[PDB]
């Protein structure tokens, strides 16, 4: 229906061409169910703020929590820290026998 | 040169989905920014699954891909079209078309049907193939006939070599193989009926590709076989080839044609059967021809009529079809019971 | 009671590769001694 | 007479990337948790049956005077499937001494597989992330692995700890390959830029300027002097190292340069892209100055049907060129050159 | 496309277990979603045993490994003999299907003329 039109607009905005529509539809339905879980979170933080309404603040802490949940990435500060750690280490010991490659 | 506006779901529909859980009375901008946020995460993940399949190196995106995304001054003398190499390859093709060893035969058949890009050992090949057809129609030799007709079959299935421009010196050789007088010997007319069967089958394979255009195919071959069926005082090889070619054209073709020709050809049957004093060549010929075309025409009226009242259906089919028509209807009911 | 399972032939096979490498390393030390004896020759 | 001869292997799909080294075998990273090995020109070998019994190892050590042929006891087959992963495998290669397979999953895992047991010798991690490229050293005591988390990591044979990190980009590392001498590596990524890297401190020694699309391919030269970097523009950049110069431009592959190879030592490129296209490049380009420019029209292409090209090998030990072809069937196709 | 038949085979197993249950009707999309849940449960077993028997330096996951896996994945294994009375004794096993063939052909010209000419590699086939 209209949701296929929305996805067609998406994949045009994605600029790339070839798919299956079942892939597209299962994208849609899992995405809507993620939206409904956001709505569940809205119910929760409306309940614990003891208000019948859902604020913008409710949306804010819901997306903060779920951005902590399923939106990972490695930090460039942690990248530079690991860089300093391991790139500080310049040991490279070389042995005569080398077929062995393990001590598990 | 491009503008990527935000694909934003209509927030009233989002409130319908929301209050399907029965939440509250919702304001618009909340659901607007919700569609914004979810669209951000979706299109991010869309870029991510693109990074997946552009290292898995397919331009199609499966469910499984996104599942893995959810881990978050005298002129010079001429030169022919051939090479010497490929014309000797052509000579191998021809003498394998002669070929007695059926391994060499099938090798040739596969070599025809699966040399795409050949295209240039086209028409010259097919042209005095058709000329050899004419000369051996004169020579009246079934072996050259079956070799050339299976050769044309293998020509028909080599998918790249398009037939269109070179059609019009081939199809009449097929129909000359259809019509008449394939008479090596009078007790040996038996294989020629199967030759005509195979030929009309080839015509059926032809007709599904070319009559979109100018209607030489359908209109001319149908009116050919029409007035050929009208042709009285002709040998029954002509009648068999005509009616078999019309049979190969399809269900609705026969539904048109053998609707009057049911009882008219039944009149032809009982002109033949209980007919002459003695001509047993023509008797046995036309008799098995009428039998073949009877039970081959049978699935049309089997698909058309229900199989009730075989005594009335024989009256509906001039008697001689009964009960061979009824036996074929029993066979058709058995074939339906096989389903 | 591993009447069902073998549960072997990998670290065992790693020891077999270690045996092959021990044979080749003894051959390499023997080649070192051989060049040393060619020097002693 | 440059000519594409074919091979013929098993027929399936799901192929992801496929790498060979010294011509006797190729590594079809295929079926979404799989690492299949196919053999060229030899029958089969099962060296691990001597390991299957310690007494079989003892009988092998009886022949340990001089018999490496006695090490086999080949009681198994060819075309073997090797899998412990649960990921769509994204990179592989042989050890250059044919001892150590290298599998490079999505899973995060990364596995040196056996060359006699054909099992996972060692299998380990370093990411919770898709691990895109891996590449042995030309000698092979170390190897590199670049992944999703914008790092690039050395590994020993044994050490099971990242010996070095190259976290200098800011997105998915696409390719990462050694220099001819094992000290220097290149790493090209999603953020369009190349970064060269050391062995002793590991800081980003040189940067080659972002070519306008995510990198999918990079090579070095047999003399170890020059670079091809192919990008999603359909466009190859000939780079040099010490001058750090975008020397040469090549285009027309239509947008996904997957397979680059400086061939046998001279500047004779092999190249191939997604749209089933292979170009050679006969372009002897060599200078030394402050700035430079060039022009097109070096060599012409050869095409294919639907089978895009995962990888490629300018033939070690011969003027020849095999490629790997996966949209139909696992058919290594072999072709030549010589202009 | 050709992957799909194993998934519909799992759907057949689903229908067999519903027949052993005794549901006359069903909701089709829910059935197929449960089938997806089943194959993900299979793969969840496989991930668990995968990363669990790499805690040995050797690989091969044995019986007690999978016992600890299923108890880890929440199941009372004591019902497994008794469920045998339901499983292989009240439901008929369905058979698999795979129809693979290798067709024949022959295209015999007579020309090779360069077996392993100058770029010598005895692993090819010169066309014609």
């Amino acid at each position: 229906p209209k949701d296929a039109q929305m996805m067609a607009q998406i994949l045009k905005d994605m600029g790339i061409t070839e798919y299956e529509p079942r892939v597209i539809n299962q994208m849609l339905e899992f995405a809507f169910r993620y939206v409904t879980t956001i709505l569940d979170d809205a119910k929760i933080y409306s309940s614990h703020a003891k208000k019948a309404t859902v604020d913008a603040d409710d949306v804010r802490l819901a997306i903060q929590c779920r951005a902590d949940q399923s939106f990972t990435s490695p930090p460039p500060r942690d990248f530079l820290l690991d860089i300093a750690r391991q790139r500080n280490q310049t040991p490279l010991p070389l042995i005569k026998p080398x077929x062995x490659x393990x001590x598990x | 040169k491009l503008k990527l506006s935000n694909t934003v779901l209509p927030s009233e529909s989002m409130k319908v989905v929301a209050e399907s859980m029965g939440i509250a009375q919702i304001q618009e901008e909340t659901c607007q920014l919700l569609t914004d946020e979810v669209s951000y995460r979706i299109k991010e993940i869309a870029q991510d699954a693109l990074k997946f399949m552009h290292m898995g190196k397919r331009q199609k995106l499966t469910t499984s891909d996104i599942d893995y995304a959810l881990k978050l001054x005298x002129x010079x003398x001429x030169x022919x079209x051939x090479s010497v190499e490929q014309q000797l390859y052509y000579k191998e093709i021809t003498e394998a078309c002669v070929g007695s060893c059926e391994a060499k035969r099938a090798e040739a058949l596969q070599s025809i049907a699966t040399d795409p890009g050949l295209y240039q050992m086209l028409p010259r090949f097919s042209t005095f193939i058709s000329e050899g057809v004419r000369v051996n129609v004169v020579q009246n030799n079934l072996a050259l006939l079956i070799y050339l007709m299976r050769m044309v079959k293998a020509l028909m299935d080599n998918p790249t070599l398009y037939l269109e421009k070179y059609v019009h010196e081939l199809i009449p050789a097929v129909m000359t193989c259809i019509v008449s007088r394939q008479l090596c010997l009078r007790p040996d007319v038996d294989n020629h009926w199967a030759l005509r069967d195979f030929a009309a089958r080839l015509v059926a394979q032809i007709c599904k590709h070319f009559s979109t255009t100018t209607n030489n195919i359908q209109s001319r071959i149908t009116k050919t076989f029409t007035k050929s069926w009208v042709d009285e005082k002709t040998p029954w090889t002509t009648r068999y080839g005509s009616i078999a070619g019309l049979a190969e054209l399809g269900h609705d073709v026969i539904k048109t044609l053998i609707l009057p020709r049911l009882q008219q050809e039944g009149e032809r049957i009982r002109s033949v059967l209980d007919g002459p004093v003695l001509s047993n060549i023509d008797r046995i010929g036309a008799d098995h021809v009428q039998s073949l075309l009877l039970k081959h025409c049978a699935p049309v009226l089997a698909k058309l009529r229900p199989p009730p009242d075989n005594q009335d259906a024989y009256r509906a089919e001039f008697g001689s079809l009964g009960p061979l028509l009824c036996s074929q209807v029993v066979k058709a009911r058995a074939q339906a019971a096989l389903q | 009671d591993d009447r069902y399972e073998q549960a072997s032939d990998v670290r065992a096979q790693l020891k077999f590769f270690e045996q092959l490498d021990q044979i080749e390393k003894q051959r390499k030390d023997e080649q070192e001694r051989e060049i040393l004896m060619r020097a002693a020759k | 007479l440059p000519s594409i001869c074919f091979y013929t292997f098993l027929n399936a799909y799901q192929g992801l990337t496929a790498v060979d080294v010294t011509d006797d075998s190729s590594l079809i990273a295929g079926g979404f948790a799989d690492s299949t090995v196919r053999v060229x020109x030899x029958x089969x070998x099962x060296x691990x049956x001597x390991x299957x019994x310690x007494x079989x190892x003892x009988x092998x050590x009886x022949x340990x005077x001089x018999x490496x042929x006695x090490x086999x006891x080949x009681x198994x087959x060819x075309x073997k499937i090797l899998y412990g992963h649960s990921g769509p495998v994204y990179g592989a290669s042989f050890s250059p001494d044919r001892n150590y397979l290298l599998s490079s999953s999505e899973d995060g895992t990364v596995r040196l597989w056996s060359l006699q047991t054909f099992t996972c010798l060692v299998g380990y991690k370093g990411h919770n992330y898709p691990v895109w490229d891996t590449q042995f050293s030309p000698y092979g005591y170390y190897f590199v692995s670049g992944g999703h988390d914008r790092v690039a990591r050395l590994w020993a044979t044994d050490h099971y700890q990242p010996l070095r990190i190259f976290a200098g980009h800011l997105a998915d590392v696409n390719c990462t390959r050694f220099h001819p001498n094992s000290n220097y590596v290149a790493t090209g990524s999603a953020d369009r830029t190349v970064r060269l890297w050391d062995v002793l401190n590991g800081n980003c020694v040189r940067i080659f300027t972002g070519h306008k699309g995510p990198i999918h391919s990079l090579t070095f030269s047999p003399n170890g002097r020059f670079l091809a970097t192919g990008a999603t523009d359909g466009r190859v950049l000939l780079w040099d190292i010490g001058h750090g110069l975008m020397v040469g431009e090549l285009k027309g592959h239509t947008d996904t340069v997957c397979s680059l190879r400086f061939s046998r030592d001279g500047e004779i490129l092999a190249s191939g892209s997604m749209d089933n296209t292979v170009r050679l490049w006969d372009a002897i380009k060599a200078f030394e100055d402050l700035e430079t420019d060039d022009f097109t029209t070096a060599t012409g292409h050869i095409n294919l049907p639907e089978n895009s090209q995962e990888l490629l090998l300018g033939t070690y030990m011969t003027k020849s060129t095999p490629v790997v072809h996966l949209h139909f069937t696992r058919r290594n196709l072999v072709l030549a050159a010589g202009a | 496309n050709y992957h799909l038949a194993r998934r519909r085979t799992l759907q057949v197993v689903v229908s067999s277990l519903l027949t052993e249950a005794g549901f006359e009707s069903a909701e089709k999309a829910s059935v197929e979603t449960l089938t997806e849940m089943l194959q993900s449960y299979i793969s969840e077993i496989g991930r668990s045993a995968k990363s669990y028997c790499e805690h040995t330096a050797r690989t091969q996951p044995t019986l007690s490994d999978i016992v600890v896996t299923l108890v880890e994945m929440g199941f009372n294994v004591d019902t497994l003999p008794a469920y045998a009375k339901r499983s292989q004794r009240m439901v008929i096993t369905x058979x698999x299907x795979x129809x693979x063939x290798x067709x024949x052909x022959x295209x015999x010209x007579x020309x090779x003329x360069x077996x392993x000419x100058x770029x010598x590699x005895x692993x090819x086939x010169x066309x014609x």
